[PDB]
């Protein structure tokens, strides 16, 4: 231990472009450790772009649906399609994405914020409608200005 | 400067206003909403009654405001965690923006207890910390889960203490690393000793008590000499509106 | 009955207490516990052991729920009641409190009961306590969880018909008319072959508990190891073979079998085992069959030698883990790579361990070894072989015994230091029942 | 990175070959729209319309603006994630 | 003489002073209707007969009424609930058809009506699904009838054609596989109406089987399928409202398992047990209690749940019916998997409750709070006391 | 310590994505076939629940045997442009 | 060189303090990874 | 930028603080209203249209 540096906040400092479904390019600053949908939901953007983790036991989760670079495709961590898991990635394509799938399609859960993201250039997928329960569903129109920030919880039940 | 009436507030506009030096006993509200940024908080919350929670404010869980302390929500949203303990007079604010870039709210993670006389503003805490006494955290940085701040300590703007560490000093430099025991326990023992004072405040509150008793006599008083004046609040507001509206068109053509 | 009633509304008072009282948490707790050992000690100095089989009998109208002491019973309620305080000695929280109080009237209730419907309501209430008691979050599993519970549900769920098929056929199901009635044997001998089956740990139905006493707590630990697996034993001493007998003769072969099986196959696993836990888990599985074929050979005096049985294990093996989870609480792991020279380090803690491992090996001046002397004698009086196939495979047991022992006990002197006065109390009863029952067990 | 960036290319040369006041054989992978090509503003936004016809997109005004290279096209087309 | 017929005249009367009485009050902009509520439930009880089965469906209505705000909603409740209750006293193909189609149009209507937010249209599709698969099923009773009716001459049901009926009974207790209607139902309709729909008409039409039916056949196969579709549908799916779905389809499963052995009384108790875990399970707010009614739902021993099951268990046991037996054990050890499940998420997790911040602070503690003193019933419970 | 995933993540992920790029079908053509079903041929078993129980358990593991799964279904004629 | 008793008895936990609290977790095992695997 | 932010936060503050007891206690009956008029089912949507700001019926919507 000597004089070295004391830490910032921008050593772990990631930035991420993202479009959005209307082509507008946005700046998103995320910390590493943390999620691209937690990034993405603390940026600001409206709550019609997030849906619940579908798997047992984590539908407390919010996660959206990215298109990704094949750059950048191996940086997502990796689902077993045979475990629990990978039947609930494969319930959220089945049931969410539907026929918007395309070959860089991933959800944002899934993408942990390092320095290798640094730069990266994501977009957002549209999503068919769904619901979970009455308070919380999707009709499928993009319009409303209500961040999914600003809500207090993510209600399960 | 500002003119103190607002025509666009959601409950309209403020039919009667009362300067402060004509209050003959002290009225402080202790949750209020300011405009159209109302408090969120549980069923089990401890508010300390000489302490403020105004503005845009969650509370979660069995989170507690102690005496004297300040969570003031007009510039931005605060956030506190499941069983955080906010000790006495302390204040958290919050900046509209940060140097980093990133939300400016501040957010306070759960089992996270702050000192006496301690402030945090715009900063992220995440959880199991333990902010000492006299310490201020400034706008922008990061203190890491299972962390712990020593007393009279300033972390200075876009900084980071790194976890399962102690820092301490002004500016805060590296002290010792925290035993597993002490990342494991010690954290959570705290914010559940100062859970359970405040449950020990919370059983014995009778709310709303019996205060009011005389401040009734004397609007029972007035009512007796003919001086209390009824103010139908809601008409007035309809028609300030009206005036207000009429005065506008009035006036651009 | 008024007593027990004032008991726990005494124990469940633990709720109400502001919890920024530690100390006074701590003690009311502790003194829940403690004065049931008390009364349990009373009811022995009551009972008249020339008089009837049953004593002080209570029956609760047209409810079931009906009560009464007998031998073994006692002896099982006595081992409970000293077993619960060591229990609160080792935990911090009110929820583990609460938890192992609500255990102990179950079991306590449990223990004494005449009732067939009211042995299956008090047990198997307890299922969900121990779901939260070993898949607790942090440091739990809930893989062990599911598979306890789920094989005690499998098993309930197979008695639950043919108890009602008795009820049914004579119109109760209080045991001393039960025995008295023509029912059909073969239906209800099934079903409660299979609850006792899982209860005791015989195979194939005994995957659960390396699992469950490994995950466990060491409170936990204590008692899935030293009580809950003796109700099996009980039950077949209580309820199947005075209602069913000519069923539990005509299974004389398979049951037999299935200890044989259990004992040698047990054994054989214990040896690779390599978590000090998990060594200690699996022995309990052949005590219990060499338990449950004293039960079932009805020979001599087999109830009395099953239950010494019973009560020496519940004595000796909740001592090794007591000191399995002294290692495990200063040194954060069970495995036996990360421990070498703990006689160097930890005599008192070594010496304890030695000597309850001569104790689990049935060695004399010890209760397992009058216990396995009288299980074989009930043994033998059926035939000569069924007594050798246990007598032959003595070695087996002290090598994964001492193999243990001197894997961690000698060598390099690596590990935690020695025990505390917290833990030496924790300890200290089993010991001194241990010298007691081991020397001078009757007059 | 959405999609190659070979195809994209010959794709780009491919609208640009069939302009009258362009040269077939001047066009390079790596040109300027100003000093190579030498086209003005309305020529700029007419390929970048004929770009957008070809990859199915919708430029904006000031990203058509920035745009003033092939490169730049190449570029900012391998960089829409709504490619086609 | 009418003089037997005054509690008819008095339904008609009141009926006719609640809607101009409701009508006036909303003249005045009155934003909430308690008066309105308080008079309904003085309706429902002065004209329910003095019969046990008669008086509980009245009590059940008169707590669900609380969660019901707007003044039409409160006139479908009264109107479905006389279809519920006369139900109840129908002896013929006539008035079980018409008490049947007016439940089926209330509740079609309140499904579209009470639909807030985002999940509006998903509400207003599963219920014109609800519809179309109701219109069948009422066509194909309306048919056999008629084919009764022309074999025997009279309105006896007897004969071949009461399997037709006895289906379209089965039909609306979402009994599988004709259950998937009910599934859709959970999914987006609100929880007052889910509440309403898992208590009321299942009482009413058990208690018209009990009272007036008997056919010459079985209803085994789809007792099997009840069972083994709910229990694996419930542990396959991951949203809470598909997983109350289909257990509730293995509770019916349950119950037909003791009506297909006779013996009402096992019924009776079960069904009850289980309208009062509904009570609790779509009015709570703080979810620690979901573990109660996880605990009481997977039948463990000391809660009223297992009492609720045992009975049924003991009385198919006593019959010998030993096949049917054999698959509802394996089911019910698949069903402490998913309550597990449920205790998991809502058990072992930090409390949470929001405060009221409109007024109306924690509004339905009483009943919640009134109903989780399900474990003091067990006491009555293992008397002779439902037959 | 902590197990490694098996495979890899651009396969593993493209077996995840596999036969859901098609909008899904409407509910109300399953239930109104099982209605039909239901209301037009159950009738057969009437009969069945007389014959012997060796017959009806082999029956059931039948029907167990040839049971196709509803969720995570896939046909490959999804996806081809002729039989 | 930590002092977590005070002369007169009276723990003190040391949570500011700058040297090492001995506790409950000072002889937990220096895990090998090969072994753990 | 500070000071003429705390000029403008000081007014909102004191547009709150000064309120009466009356008229804090109409804002509560009012905001209980409109929690009451949030829903879309409510009766009185059909024929009366009520002011936002203070929950009176302001004129027939029919
Ligand atoms: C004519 C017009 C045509 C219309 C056709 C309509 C079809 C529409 C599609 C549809 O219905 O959707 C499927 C739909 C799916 O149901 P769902 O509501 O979406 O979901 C429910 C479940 O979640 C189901 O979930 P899932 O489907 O997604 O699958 C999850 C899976 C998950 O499964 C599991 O994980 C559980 C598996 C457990 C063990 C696993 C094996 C491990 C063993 C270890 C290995 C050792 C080797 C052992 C080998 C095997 C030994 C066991 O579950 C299963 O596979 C089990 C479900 C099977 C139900 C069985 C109940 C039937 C009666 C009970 C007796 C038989 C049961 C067998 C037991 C007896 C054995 C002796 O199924 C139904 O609704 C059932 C009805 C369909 C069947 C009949 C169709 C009627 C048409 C009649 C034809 C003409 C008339 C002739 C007959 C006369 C009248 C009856
Ligand atoms: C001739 C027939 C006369 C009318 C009979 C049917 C109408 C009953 C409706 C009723 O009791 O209105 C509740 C109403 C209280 O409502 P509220 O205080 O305006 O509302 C406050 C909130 O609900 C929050 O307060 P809360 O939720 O704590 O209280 C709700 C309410 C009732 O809350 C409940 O619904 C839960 C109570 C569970 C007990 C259910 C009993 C059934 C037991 C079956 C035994 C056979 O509380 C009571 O228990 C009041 C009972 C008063 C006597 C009932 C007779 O009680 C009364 O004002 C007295 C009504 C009694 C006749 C006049
Ligand atoms: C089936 C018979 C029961 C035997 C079970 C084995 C008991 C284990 C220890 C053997 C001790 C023998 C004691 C003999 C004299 C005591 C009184 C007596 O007679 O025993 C009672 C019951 O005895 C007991 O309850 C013995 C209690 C033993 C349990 C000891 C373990 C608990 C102590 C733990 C350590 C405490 C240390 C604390 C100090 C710090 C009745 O048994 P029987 O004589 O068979 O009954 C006669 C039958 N009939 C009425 C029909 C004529
Ligand atoms: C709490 C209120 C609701 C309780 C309803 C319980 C229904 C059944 C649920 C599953 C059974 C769980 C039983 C566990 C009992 C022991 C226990 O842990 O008690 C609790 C409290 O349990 C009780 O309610 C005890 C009183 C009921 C039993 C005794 C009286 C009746 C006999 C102690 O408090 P904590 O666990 O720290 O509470 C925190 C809650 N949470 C887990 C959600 C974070
Ligand atoms: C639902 C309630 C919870 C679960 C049911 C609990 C049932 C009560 C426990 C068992 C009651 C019988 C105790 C054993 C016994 O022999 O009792 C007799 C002797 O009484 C005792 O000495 C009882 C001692 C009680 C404690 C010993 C352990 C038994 C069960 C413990 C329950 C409480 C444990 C608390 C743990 C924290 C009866 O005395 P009596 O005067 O009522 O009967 C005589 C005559 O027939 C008149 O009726
Ligand atoms: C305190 C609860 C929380 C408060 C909230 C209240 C909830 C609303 C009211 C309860 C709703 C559930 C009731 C369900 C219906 C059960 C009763 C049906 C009738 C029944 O069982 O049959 C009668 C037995 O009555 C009996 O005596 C049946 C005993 C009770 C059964 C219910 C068991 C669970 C409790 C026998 O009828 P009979 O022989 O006289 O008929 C011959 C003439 N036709
Ligand atoms: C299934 C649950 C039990 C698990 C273990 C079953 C093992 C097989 C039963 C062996 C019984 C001995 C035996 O073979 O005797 C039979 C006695 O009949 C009988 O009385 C058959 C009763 C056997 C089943 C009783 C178990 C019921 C437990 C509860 C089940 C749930 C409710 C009922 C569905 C017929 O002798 P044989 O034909 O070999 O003789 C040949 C000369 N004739
Ligand atoms: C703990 C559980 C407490 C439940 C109380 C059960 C009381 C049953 C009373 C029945 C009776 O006397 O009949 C009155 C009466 C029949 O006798 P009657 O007055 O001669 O017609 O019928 C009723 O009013 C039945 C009341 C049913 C209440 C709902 C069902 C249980 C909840
Ligand atoms: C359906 C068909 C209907 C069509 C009707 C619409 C027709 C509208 C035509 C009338 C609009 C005009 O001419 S607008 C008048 C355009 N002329 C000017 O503004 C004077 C300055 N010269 C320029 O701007 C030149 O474009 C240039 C030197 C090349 C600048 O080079 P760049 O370009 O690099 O910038």
């Amino acid at each position: 231990h000597g004089p070295a540096q004391t830490p910032t906040v921008f050593d772990k400092l990631v930035e991420v472009t993202v479009v959005d479904m209307n082509g507008i390019r946005h700046r998103v600053r995320g910390l590493q450790g943390q999620s691209l949908a937690q990034a993405l939901v603390e940026y600001g953007f409206p709550d019609t772009y997030f849906f619940p983790n579908m798997g047992f036991y984590t539908q407390h989760i919010v996660d959206a649906h990215v298109f990704v670079p094949k750059e950048f495709w191996g940086k997502v961590q990796n689902v077993d399609p045979e475990s629990d898991d990978g039947l609930a990635v494969k319930r959220m394509f089945r049931d969410i994405v539907q026929d918007y799938q395309r070959d860089t399609s991933f959800f944002a859960s899934y993408i942990t914020l390092g320095a290798e993201h640094n730069g990266m250039t994501v977009g957002i997928g549209p999503i068919k409608p769904w619901i979970l329960h009455s308070e919380w569903a999707f009709a499928g129109v993009h319009d409303s200005r209500n961040k999914q920030f600003d809500k207090p919880t993510v209600e399960i039940w | 400067g500002v003119s103190s009436q607002f025509f666009d507030a959601p409950n309209g506009p403020s039919v009667k206003q009362v300067l402060i030096e004509d209050e003959w006993y002290n009225r402080q509200r202790s949750i209020f909403p300011l405009l159209d940024k109302e408090p969120y908080y549980p069923v089990d919350v401890f508010v300390a009654p000489n302490a403020v929670v105004c503005g845009d404010v969650d509370i979660y869980g069995g989170a507690s405001v102690f005496f004297g302390a300040v969570l003031r929500g007009d510039l931005n949203k605060i956030r506190l965690g499941n069983r955080s303990a906010i000790l006495d007079r302390a204040v958290v604010h919050a900046a509209r923006a940060v140097p980093t870039g990133l939300n400016a709210a501040t957010l306070i993670g759960e089992k996270v207890t702050v000192e006496p006389y301690a402030v945090l503003r715009s900063c992220r805490v995440e959880p199991k910390v333990i902010i000492g006494a006299r310490s201020v955290v400034c706008e922008g940085a990061v203190v890491e889960s299972e962390s712990i701040l020593a007393p009279n300590s300033v972390v200075p703007p876009a900084r980071r203490i790194p976890s399962g560490e102690l820092w301490g000093g002004s500016p805060a430099k590296f002290i010792r690393k925290l035993t597993d025991h002490e990342r494991d326990r010690v954290l959570d023992d705290v914010s559940t000793h100062y859970h359970n004072l405040a449950t020990m405040f919370r059983r014995e509150a009778l709310e709303p008590g019996t205060a009011w008793r005389d401040v009734e006599a004397w609007r029972q008083k007035l009512v007796d000499q003919g001086e209390y004046e009824w103010i139908n609040f809601r008409e007035q507001k309809y028609l300030m509106r009206l005036q207000h509206e009429a005065e506008a068109l009035e006036k651009l053509t | 009955m008024f007593i027990s009633v004032l008991l726990i509304l005494f124990a469940l008072c633990v709720t109400l207490i502001p919890e920024a009282h530690y100390h006074m948490v701590r003690v009311w707790s502790f003194v829940a516990t403690i004065i049931p050992m008390w009364v349990v000690t009373w009811m022995w100095w009551n009972f008249d052991a020339s008089g009837h089989g049953l004593q002080m009998l209570v029956i609760l109208g047209r409810s079931h729920l009906a009560f009464g002491i007998d031998g073994v019973a006692l002896s099982l309620m006595l081992l409970t009641t000293v077993l619960f305080p060591i229990c609160m000695m080792l935990l911090r929280t009110v929820a583990g409190f609460m938890t192992f109080i609500l255990l102990e009237v179950l079991v306590l209730s449990a223990l004494c009961v005449l009732d067939l419907l009211g042995f299956y309501i008090l047990f198997e209430a307890s299922l969900i306590l121990l779901f939260l008691l070993i898949g607790r979050a942090p440091y739990g599993s809930l893989e062990a969880a599911y598979k306890i519970v789920l094989y005690t549900m499998a098993g309930s769920l197979v008695l639950l018909p043919t108890l009602f098929m008795i009820y049914s056929e004579c119109g109760t199901t209080n045991v001393l008319y039960m025995t008295c009635a023509y029912n059909h044997q073969t239906v209800l001998g099934w079903g409660l072959l299979a609850v006792l089956a899982v209860k005791i740990p015989l195979m194939p139905v005994h995957l659960w508990l390396p699992e469950a006493h490994v995950a466990a707590p060491t409170a936990g630990s204590v008692l899935l190891a030293g009580v809950l697996l003796k109700l099996g034993g009980i039950g077949f001493l209580r309820f199947m073979l005075p209602v069913v007998p000519e069923f539990c003769v005509s299974v004389f072969p398979l049951v037999s079998t299935l200890c044989l099986v259990s004992f040698l196959f047990s054994t054989l696993s214990t040896l690779r085992q390599i978590d000090l836990k998990k060594i200690v888990a699996y022995s309990s599985i052949a005590h219990m069959s060499m338990v449950t074929l004293a039960i079932f050979s009805q020979s001599e005096f087999s109830a009395y030698s099953s239950s010494f049985l019973m009560i020496a294990h519940g004595l000796i093996s909740p001592a090794l883990f007591l000191i399995v989870g002294i290692l495990y609480d200063r040194a954060h792991t069970k495995f036996i790579l990360y421990f070498s020279g703990l006689g160097a380090s930890m005599p008192i803690g070594s010496t304890l361990f030695f000597l309850f491992t001569l104790g689990n090996l049935a060695f004399p001046l010890f209760p397992n070894f009058i216990a396995e002397v009288l299980c074989m004698v009930s043994i033998f009086a059926v035939h000569e072989l069924l007594a050798y196939v246990f007598c032959v495979c003595q070695v087996l047991g002290a090598a994964y015994g001492f193999w243990a022992f001197n894997r961690v006990v000698h060598g390099l002197p690596r590990g935690p230091a020695d025990v505390t006065r917290t833990e030496f109390h924790t300890v200290l009863p089993l010991l001194i029942g241990a010298v007691w029952l081991g020397i001078k067990p009757m007059a | 990175g959405f999609l190659d960036k070979d195809s994209v290319t010959e794709r780009v040369l491919h609208v640009t070959k069939h302009f009258e006041k362009i040269d077939a054989s001047k066009v390079s992978p790596a040109a300027s729209f100003e000093k190579d090509l030498g086209l003005d503003s309305l020529d700029v936004v007419e390929l970048v319309m004929a770009l957008e016809e070809e990859f199915g997109l919708e430029i904006p005004d000031a990203e058509a603006d920035k745009i003033a290279s092939v490169g730049d096209a190449i570029n900012y087309i391998c960089s829409n994630p709504m490619a086609k | 003489a009418a003089a037997a017929a005054m509690i008819e005249l008095d339904l008609c009367f009141g009926l006719l002073l609640l809607i101009l009485f409701g009508l006036l009050s909303l003249r005045n902009g009155h934003v909430s209707l308690a008066h309105i509520r308080f008079i309904c439930q003085c309706w429902l009880v002065m004209i329910t007969p003095l019969e046990v089965q008669d008086f509980a469906l009245c009590i059940l209505t008169v707590v669900l009424l609380q969660s019901f705000h707007s003044f039409e909603a409160l006139l479908f409740l009264l109107l479905a609930y006389i279809g519920q209750l006369y139900m109840m006293h129908s002896c013929n193909l006539v008035s079980f058809y018409v008490c049947l189609e007016a439940q089926t149009l209330c509740v079609v209507v309140l499904c579209g009506l009470l639909a807030r937010g985002a999940s509006t249209s998903f509400s207003v599709e599963a219920a014109l699904k609800f519809l179309l698969l109701s219109a069948m099923v009422s066509g194909m009773a309306l048919f056999w009838f008629s084919a009764m009716y022309q074999r025997t001459g009279s309105l006896d049901m007897v004969g071949q054609e009461t399997f037709w009926i006895l289906l379209v009974m089965l039909f609306k207790l979402g009994v599988a596989p004709m259950h998937m209607w009910s599934v859709d139902l959970y999914g987006s309709i609100p929880k007052s109406l889910l509440l309403y729909l898992s208590t009321a008409p299942k009482l009413s039409l058990f208690t018209f089987w009990a009272s007036s039916w008997h056919h010459d056949f079985s209803v085994g196969v789809f007792i099997l399928f009840s069972m083994f579709i709910g229990s694996i549908g419930a542990y396959g799916q991951p949203a809470l409202r598909s997983l109350f779905a289909y257990s509730t389809i293995n509770e019916i499963g349950l119950l037909l398992l003791a009506v297909e052995t006779a013996g009402f009384h096992t019924l009776y108790q079960h069904l009850g047990i289980y309208i009062i875990t509904q009570l609790l399970l779509w009015n709570l707010t703080d979810k620690r209690l979901f573990a109660l009614c996880a605990v009481s739902l997977a039948g463990l021993p000391p809660f009223a749940g297992f009492f609720g099951k045992a009975w049924i268990f003991w009385h198919a046991m006593s019959v010998q019916a030993f096949s049917l037996l054999a698959a509802a054990l394996f089911c019910t050890l698949l069903s402490l998997v998913y309550y597990l499940r449920v205790i998991r998420l809502f058990w072992t997790a930090p409390v949470h409750t929001a405060a009221s911040f409109t007024g109306a602070p924690n509004q339905t503690t009483l009943t919640s709070a009134c109903a989780v003193a399900l474990a003091f019933a067990p006491v009555m419970l293992v008397k002779p006391f439902v037959i | 310590y902590k197990p490694e995933v098996p495979g890899n993540t651009v396969d593993n992920w493209t077996e995840l994505r596999a036969s859901w790029n098609k909008e899904r079908a409407s509910s109300l053509g399953t239930n109104y076939y099982l209605n039909v079903a239901v209301m037009g041929f159950a009738y057969w078993l009437n009969e069945a629940y007389y014959f012997p129980p060796r017959t009806l358990y082999v029956g059931a593991l039948v029907f167990f045997a040839l049971y196709v799964r509803k969720a995570y279904f896939s046909t490959p004629y999804a996806f081809k442009h002729e039989y | 060189e930590a002092k977590q008793f005070t002369p007169d008895g009276k723990y003190m936990p040391g949570i500011f303090s700058k040297a090492k609290p001995l506790d409950r977790s000072t002889q937990w095992v220096h895990k090998n990874p090969y072994i753990e695997a | 930028k500070s000071a003429s932010c705390y000029a403008e936060l000081s007014a909102i503050h004191k547009f709150e603080q000064s309120k009466t007891f009356e008229e804090q206690y109409t804002e509560s009956c009012i905001i209980k209203d409109r929690a009451a008029l949030a829903d879309p089912s409510n009766s009185v949507h059909q024929m009366w249209e009520y002011d936002s700001q203070t929950a009176l019926v302001a004129r027939a919507k029919r």
